[PDB]
């Protein structure tokens, strides 16, 4: 068991107010946990309108990483 | 370094070092291609560098071990840092072999005298600091934190203007 | 050879080797990333590679000087040539290492014809030409004009598919 839990570090609430706050929190929660269905799409990303000399570092170490990255 | 570099690991330099080892058998050894291999790998690379000054910095030492010269983006030291070309000792060495001979305590009390006089004065942090050699001079406890802050500045460091081409050629 | 390549001046491999030089000192010298290195270089090399063999391509040495294997772009050798894994004494040496009696007339007879039918049918061009290992066995005296016809048509070599990145690690 290595979860962090909420602690009620000072305070002995009865179950009612137990209940009543952990009903509240829960209410209170961020909503869904993270957006998962987030996808990659590429279209136009910034660092293809940049003008990179043809000779330019950038090229491999912003442009190509950047499309590479996963 | 090379290492690091291709897979994008800031590097962080402790330094406490008087230099290359002198001695015959170094030179044989190869010790001026080597820390020539040092000093390139330390310039090549492209990621985050970051210095902490921990004593001394003499010489090759404090160049190779990520001087700002050689393109380290941030550099403290701690107050206890020696930043010279040379140590005290060398440097009183290089000075009384220029007498006759230690002919008498006369030359001790010149060597101690010049030995205080150049630890006081210039294997310091201060000369350094006051040409902006090395961004701060920090007190000790403030490492930690200091490193989480100039790492995440240096996030996203892009190195240049440099010029693309098949390979830098090292030393060998 | 990464001079060569850096400044883009097609490499013409030369060959007579035994391979790597045996022994302790050689070892402690660090024969081992020497060679490393040696390897590295000669596969990162996007210029023309083109080999003459003359006789001894022994083990590492044939594998090092500008082999097929390692991306070398055309393979000649003369009727002298000798491609082996190991020299034909050594290969004796550890025939004999088996039923050691090395002071009796019949382990030298057998010796004697094991180097003879060795340098016969095994350290000669004939296998690698037949396995397509080089791309031909010449008279020496066609060697000018056809590194000549080679390297014309090597002039526009394109080296790939190659991933583009930092660059390239190498045993140091």
């Amino acid at each position: 068991d290595h979860e962090a839990h909420i602690k009620v570090l000072r305070g002995e609430p009865t179950p009612e107010e137990m209940a009543a706050l952990m009903a509240v929190l829960a209410s209170a929660g961020g909503g869904p946990a993270e957006p998962v269905k987030k996808e990659r799409n590429m279209w136009g990303h910034p660092v293809d309108k940049l003008r990179y000399s043809v000779f330019s570092w950038q090229r491999v170490t912003l442009l190509e990483r950047t499309h590479m990255r996963r | 370094i090379r290492f690091c570099d291709s897979y994008n690991l800031p590097l962080v330099f402790v330094v406490d070092t008087p230099g290359a080892m002198p001695g015959v058998a170094e030179e044989k050894g190869g010790i001026i291609k080597r820390g020539g291999r040092f000093f390139n790998a330390i310039v090549e690379a492209d990621v985050p560098k970051v210095t902490v000054i921990i004593r001394k910095a003499y010489g090759g030492g404090y160049a190779v071990m990520g001087s700002k010269q050689l393109s380290a983006d941030l550099n403290f030291a701690w107050p206890t840092a020696r930043i010279a070309v040379i140590g005290a000792e060398g440097a009183a060495q290089l000075l009384v072999k220029r007498f006759p001979d230690p002919n008498a305590p006369e030359v001790q009390k010149i060597r101690d005298d010049f030995i205080e006089g150049y630890n006081l004065n210039m294997a310091t942090p201060w000369i350094a600091a006051e040409r902006g050699y090395i961004d701060a001079v920090i007190q000790p406890h403030e490492t930690r934190l200091l490193l989480r802050k100039s790492l995440r500045l240096l996030r996203d460091k892009q190195n240049g203007p440099k010029v693309q081409r098949k390979h830098g050629l090292l030393p060998l």
